[PDB]
């Protein structure tokens, strides 16, 4: 028989052992772990030796061989807090969605402290964040820091 | 809600370069902690990993 073990370690400290055939897709792996830990694909990203794998390859692909070891991450959904950090060294507390847009995210800080969405810049690793989109197009993640910048304004 | 201290730090350090071991990992995710000093679940520091959002 060509089949083999292989080792999924998640974040909880628990181990999933797979039997699995190097002809496998990650596609495949990941119904094996939904099939075995309920975890639903979409929320599931697999990891060799810190090498994020894609759906449409095969175990083989990646040189994926008996016993290996493979780190599954999660990705988080619903309600999260972010913190956003001012010029002058305040740090605002936002309870958010990933689905919440921009423009969404300015309303509350205006709601929090009175500033005018229009006189806000919203900074997340070094971009600035554009109005129509969301935090989950900017891959902003729970916890993270923004940082506020506030434009020149006539009154 | 309140800043990791410096052993909440070192344990995120240490598990994450566990799953992201390259010597170009290991710069970002410095990278990543120090600007995120409020973060403390690991998925949600591999995903700024994963995605480049150093």
């Amino acid at each position: 028989g060509s089949h083999m073990q292989i080792f999924v370690k998640t974040l909880t400290g628990k181990t999933i052992t797979l039997e699995v055939e190097p002809s496998d897709t990650i596609e495949n792996v990941k119904a094996k772990i939904q099939d075995k830990e309920g975890i639903p694909p979409d929320q599931q990203r697999l990891i060799f030796a810190g090498k994020q794998l894609e759906d449409g390859r095969t175990l083989s692909d990646y040189n994926i061989q008996k016993e290996s070891t493979l780190h599954l991450v999660l990705r988080l959904r619903g309600g999260m807090q972010i913190f956003v950090k001012t010029l002058t060294g305040k740090t605002i507390t936002l309870e958010v969605e990933p689905s919440d847009t921009i423009e969404n995210v300015k309303a509350k800080i205006q709601d929090k402290e009175g500033i005018p969405p229009d006189q806000q810049r919203l900074i997340f690793a070094g971009k600035q964040l554009e109005d129509g989109r969301t935090l989950s197009d900017y891959n902003i993640q729970k916890e993270s820091t923004l940082h506020l910048v506030l434009r020149l304004r006539g009154g | 809600g309140s800043q990791r201290s410096s052993a909440e730090t070192s344990e995120l350090r240490e598990a994450l370069l566990k799953i992201f071991p390259d010597s170009e990992q290991k710069l970002k995710i410095d990278q990543i902690l120090a600007a995120h000093p409020y973060m403390k679940d690991l998925n949600a520091l591999s995903a700024l990993v994963l995605d480049g959002n150093s």
